């Protein structure tokens, strides 16, 4: 059995004659016992004020919690390179979950 | 040459004509991959890849894309979209005396196998076992070559086979066959053969420079938009 | 005959950036008016180039033979045509085939053969003071030339050879690739003011030969002249010039094609958040916004194996060797389990006629795991 | 392509040690040894000598001790078997073949006919 | 060969087709709102709101 | 896991909650008048 | 997490990039919605105590 | 054989977008009823029947 992912330490119960474990869409999930977690990822977004402005940008990790990879956190991930400021403006550039990002590049 | 030294030959800017070959009935197998056995007098290509060899006719089949073999696979691999065309002809009369023609000789030990048109001409005595005999061969390293030993009475399987495979490449036009060239036409619909590439539409005298290395210019959509300067259009149509 | 060249003082090697270079038609095709997205080798921008220099001020004659893995952008900024050829080859010791491309005072040289390569090739301009005179004289590259297969020279020609007073006013671009078993050289010549550090812009690097040799290199050099006017190894001038080396890497590239049919600017598509972004809006320009643009993923580190503990060979003996078979009818069976099966060695016998195996590959085969066989 | 080229051996009258030369081309010889086999009119054939390249053991059929031996030589890079006491019995095809530990079927050369006339 | 072009060619087809016809009756639902508009609006006065 | 992602809104709920008390407040206070301007 | 399959569809068409800006477009015009329904107050005003 | 899986899942993909398109248009028709009546029944008092 072929596969790539984190092997994890598991609390659920395999009886004796049980090897694979298979959770919803028939995956396997774990191996004599094993759990296997996918490796962390997740989509990759810029935000940009536009070319014809500046050409800084930032990236956002989408449903990735960068303590494993101007770092800030967001419930739709986290922004880097973009400075987290405690005013509120007017949304120039949605990012998700209340969070927006103006023109260097705040959030 | 013999097939763990098979020979490839060079031929451009000339014309070769196919059909002397297709009509001349004296070739055991003709099995064209990617072009028809008869369709290449109005084709043409960049260059002809004529790689020439010797094998026992039973290992013809092991000459074909994506076939597993000894011979295939440490000898002459094919890739997997080879185009061109296999040609395997007897040659007993020629190549079996009595006494055991041993002049042809075939490799078949090796590490990995040969990626496409990969010729191997190592001498290297093949590792069998973990401890290295430091080139004298012994227990677990062994030879890699082996005799084909044709005989005048071997069978069919055993009996030689010449096998020339001609390999093309589309990427100017050097080598074109047999067909009669014809004067150009402007401004009318015409179907055109241009170096090969066929097509139908209206050519006109064209303003757009092409570097002296461009043939021909493509649009979106890859169809050819221009060609040597000759400007490609469709000829009218609509809708009635 | 070559004499190594002394008189040269050791200094550490030089690093330069590369900013917007290494730019070639991908394709003989025509295009024009058009943002292209191209995958092949490239050198990507902003990189960094190895720099050698050639200046009398040491003397700094700085020639060393270097690797070739997938191509070389090959940069020059010159004002005396030092800079003369190059040589390619896998161990340039007439073991095997060599490819060398000169370019001497008289005529354009290319020849493919086994050459015995000392280790400081070279060729030698002689200045004579009686009448202002400057031409080749000394040409000391190889030793022998046993098997030769590719030959080539162009019509005949007269160089300046004359060293000239000022900054550099020469760039000459090369990109040396060697795919399908041909040699492709591309060129371009620009003018130049400037003094060092590879002037800034964008230009593309038009086809200038396709040289079919097919052969292994892995390593080249370059060649280059000295100026005469001491012993042979210690009488000799440098003269200014400059030279940088590039390595080409396999990169997507988005291309500008204007209407006049040539590539005017150029997108990296993975230098840069911004450049990727641009590259999938298929746009030099790009608006205010937020652009999905890529997946973060985190590849595998290693790779482990947890096969069974079971080191009992599976007993094929008595399957393969066994003296007497049933009859096809009454065809005799076998089962496999509990046991380490070696197909390597069932494959590698040599004398079994036909291995066709169907839904599994012949090969592969000694690295996965069943419940069961039947023989 | 290796080129096993065997010198011809012509008739010779018992009373004088034959020799018979064997050559070969296109491959190193100082590293991989020789073994000759003699082969006859209506049966097979038949394993005679070997010589091992470091070693120099010449070993060869019990049945054929003290009648038959090798040399080689590397700066020549062929062989030269030397039979005395040749009885014309020894009418024979001795061929060369890469020396291997099991030389059963593999490669050899055309070989020359042989024989001792009386 | 042809089999498979067409195969992929109708694919594509069918698919521009789909988004055209979504896409249509979206811009027939703002058609309509905008004959709403210019029947309660110029020519009479709405009352209502916004 | 299969490539197959929630984005989230860009309104959370606390301040789609916030619009609506400020839609109420506004038509307790002053009824019809708030959506025609002042 | 395939490179074999993801060469063959990049050869079979450019499906992906289409469902992608099908799937975007969708999620913007469900923010659209959210702000045309609630956002049509541009003021926050307050309850008195 | 990955290139029927590949034509099989592009279609499950395709399906499930087309589904997705046409599920948001009735949606997005739901969304300005809904602004529709946040404009005229809150922010006003309607004389429309119902
Ligand atoms: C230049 O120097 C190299 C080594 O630094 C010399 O290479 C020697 O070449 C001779 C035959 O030409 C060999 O016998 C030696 O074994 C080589 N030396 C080494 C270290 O391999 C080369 O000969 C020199 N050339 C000159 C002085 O003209
Ligand atoms: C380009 O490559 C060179 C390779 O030498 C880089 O220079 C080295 O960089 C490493 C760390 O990046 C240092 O540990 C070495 O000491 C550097 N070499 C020297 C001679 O100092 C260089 O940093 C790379 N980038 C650029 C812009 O040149
Ligand atoms: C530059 O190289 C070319 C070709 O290697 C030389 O041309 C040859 O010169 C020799 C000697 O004069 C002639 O025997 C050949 O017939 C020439 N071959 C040609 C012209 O194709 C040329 O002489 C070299 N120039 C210098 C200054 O050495
Ligand atoms: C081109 O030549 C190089 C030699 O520089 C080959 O690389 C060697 O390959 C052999 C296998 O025959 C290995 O044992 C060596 O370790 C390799 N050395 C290096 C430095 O790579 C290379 O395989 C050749 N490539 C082709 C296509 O012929
Ligand atoms: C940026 O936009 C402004 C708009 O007034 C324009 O004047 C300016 O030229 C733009 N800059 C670039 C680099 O296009
Ligand atoms: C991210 O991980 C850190 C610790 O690794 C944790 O403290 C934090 O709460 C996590 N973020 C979220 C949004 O849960
Ligand atoms: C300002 O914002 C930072 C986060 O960027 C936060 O740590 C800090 O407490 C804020 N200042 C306040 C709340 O006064
Ligand atoms: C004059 O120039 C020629 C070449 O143009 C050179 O061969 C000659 O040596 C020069 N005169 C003297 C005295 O050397
Ligand atoms: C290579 O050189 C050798 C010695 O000069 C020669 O015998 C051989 O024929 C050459 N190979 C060719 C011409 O293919
Ligand atoms: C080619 O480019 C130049 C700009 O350098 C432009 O002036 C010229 O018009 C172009 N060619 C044509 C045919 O327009
Ligand atoms: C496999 O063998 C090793 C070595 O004896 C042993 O440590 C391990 O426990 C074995 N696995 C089992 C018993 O599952
Ligand atoms: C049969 O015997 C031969 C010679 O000992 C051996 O090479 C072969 O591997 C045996 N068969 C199997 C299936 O191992």
């Amino acid at each position: 059995l072929t596969g790539t992912g984190v092997l994890t330490e598991s609390n659920k119960k395999f009886l004796p004659f049980q090897q694979f474990g298979r959770d919803i869409a028939d995956t396997t999930d774990a191996v004599r016992i094993l759990d296997i977690t996918p490796c962390s990822f997740g989509g990759v977004s810029v935000i940009t004020p536009g070319t014809n402005t500046s050409n800084q940008v930032a990236v956002l990790y989408q449903d990735v919690n960068c303590t494993e990879v101007n770092v800030f956190q967001t419930r739709a991930g986290c922004l880097i390179g973009a400075e987290h400021v405690n005013n509120s403006y007017e949304c120039d550039i949605p990012i998700g979950a209340g969070i927006c990002a103006s023109y260097s590049i705040i959030a | 040459a013999s097939v763990y030294a098979w020979n490839r030959k060079r031929i451009s800017n000339c014309v070769a004509d196919y059909s002397v070959l297709y009509n001349s009935a004296s070739f055991s197998t003709f099995k064209c991959y990617g072009v028809s056995p008869t369709k290449l007098n109005d084709l043409c290509f960049t260059n002809v890849y004529a790689d020439s060899f010797v094998i026992r006719g039973d290992e013809v089949r092991q000459i074909a894309p994506g076939q597993t073999g000894k011979i295939a696979d440490y000898n002459y691999k094919l890739p997997d979209d080879f185009t061109g065309c296999v040609i395997a002809w007897n040659s007993n009369n020629l190549d079996s005396k009595v006494g055991g023609n041993y002049n042809y000789l075939y490799r078949l030990f090796r590490k990995s196998n040969l990626k496409p048109f990969e010729r191997d001409i190592s001498t290297e005595i093949y590792q069998a076992g973990s401890t290295p005999c430091n080139g004298v061969e012994g227990f677990n390293c062994y030879f890699p070559l082996q005799s084909y030993g044709f005989q005048p009475t071997n069978g069919v399987g055993y009996q030689p086979y010449r096998v020339v495979v001609l390999s093309f490449e589309l990427l100017p036009a050097t080598v074109c066959g047999p067909k009669k060239s014809t004067n150009l036409v402007k401004n009318k619909c015409v179907n055109f053969n241009f170096n090969g590439l066929t097509g139908t539409g209206v050519l006109t005298e064209s303003n757009k420079k092409f570097l002296p290395f461009q043939q021909f210019g493509r649009d979106i959509a890859d169809t050819t938009d221009a060609v040597r300067i000759l400007d490609i259009t469709p000829c009218s149509f609509g809708g009635v | 005959q070559c004499v190594n060249l002394t008189t040269r003082t050791q200094l550490p090697p030089a690093y330069t950036n590369s900013f917007t270079r290494g730019v070639y038609y991908p394709d003989k095709v025509f295009r024009s008016s058009v943002l292209h997205s191209t995958q092949d080798l490239f050198l990507p921008f902003f990189s960094n180039v190895t720099w050698f220099h050639a200046i009398h001020v040491t003397k700094r004659f700085d020639n060393p033979v270097l690797p070739f893995n997938d191509g070389v952008y090959f940069a020059s900024t010159e004002k005396s045509n030092i800079i003369r050829g190059w040589i390619f080859g896998t161990t340039l010791d007439s073991k095997t085939q060599s490819l060398l491309i000169v370019n001497n005072a008289t005529n354009v040289v290319i020849k493919v053969c086994e050459f015995q390569f000392c280790n400081d090739p070279f060729l030698g301009v002689y200045y004579h003071k009686n009448n202002k005179s400057w031409m080749e004289s000394e040409f000391r590259v190889y030793s022998s030339a046993n098997n030769c297969t590719f030959e080539y020279v162009s019509q005949p020609f007269l160089m300046d050879l004359e060293g000239k007073q000022g900054n550099f006013k020469n760039l000459r671009e090369f990109v040396f690739k060697n795919i399908d078993g041909y040699f492709k050289i591309y060129s371009k010549h620009t003018p130049i003011n400037l003094v060092r550090d590879l002037p800034q812009g964008f230009s593309a690097l038009e086809p200038l030969v396709d040289l079919p040799i097919g052969i292994n290199i892995t390593r080249f050099q370059t060649l280059l002249a000295l100026h005469r006017s001491g012993d042979s190894s210690s009488g000799w001038t440098a003269g200014a010039a400059a030279y940088y080396v590039g390595y080409l890497q396999p990169r997507t590239f988005l291309l500008k094609y204007n209407e006049n049919g040539t590539i005017t600017d150029a997108v990296d598509c993975a230098l840069d958040p911004l450049s990727e972004t641009k590259c999938t809006l298929k746009s030099f320009t790009v608006e205010k916004g937020i652009y999905q643009t890529s997946n973060f993923r985190v590849q595998p580190t290693e790779s482990i194996v947890r096969f069974p503990n079971i080191t009992n060979l599976c007993p094929f003996g008595e399957v393969f060797n066994a003296t007497r078979f049933a009859s096809v009818y009454a065809w005799n069976r076998k089962r496999i389990s509990n046991c380490v099966a070696d197909y390597s060695v069932l494959y590698n016998s040599a004398s079994f006629s036909t291995f066709k195996c169907y839904g599994v590959s012949p090969t592969k085969l000694n690295d996965l795991c069943f419940t069961n066989v039947y023989a | 392509q290796v080129q096993l080229v065997e010198t011809g051996g012509g008739l010779v009258q018992p009373g004088g040690s034959l020799r018979l030369s064997c050559a070969a081309s296109g491959f190193t010889f100082s590293s991989v040894y020789m073994n000759w086999v003699r082969q006859a009119p209506g049966k097979g054939p038949e394993w005679v000598s070997r010589i091992s390249p470091n070693s120099g053991n010449i070993g060869y059929t019990d049945s054929v001790k003290g009648r038959f031996t090798i040399s080689r030589d590397n700066a020549k890079n062929t062989l030269y078997l030397q039979m005395n006491n040749l009885k014309p019995e020894d009418t024979a095809l001795y061929y060369c073949a890469i020396g291997l530990n099991l030389s059963s079927s593999s490669v050899r050369g055309q070989g020359t006919q042989v024989t001792v006339s009386s | 060969q042809i089999d498979r072009l067409i195969t992929g060619r109708l694919q594509s087809l069918q698919t521009y087709v789909t988004q055209q016809l979504i896409r249509a009756a979206e811009i027939r639902a703002s058609a309509n709102l905008a004959a709403t508009k210019m029947s309660e609006c110029v020519l009479g006065q709405s009352k209502r709101v916004d | 896991f299969n490539g197959l992602t929630v984005l989230p809104p860009l309104l959370t709920d606390e301040m789609i909650a916030q619009y609506t008390s400020a839609l109420l407040a506004g038509t307790i206070t002053s009824g019809w008048t708030f959506g025609a301007g002042a | 997490d395939s490179t074999e399959c993801s060469n063959l569809l990049l050869q079979y068409g450019s499906f992906c990039t289409q469902l992608n800006r099908a799937l975007t477009g969708i999620a913007v015009e469900q923010d659209k919605n959210t702000q045309e329904v609630f956002a049509q107050v541009k003021q926050i005003y307050k309850t008195p105590p």
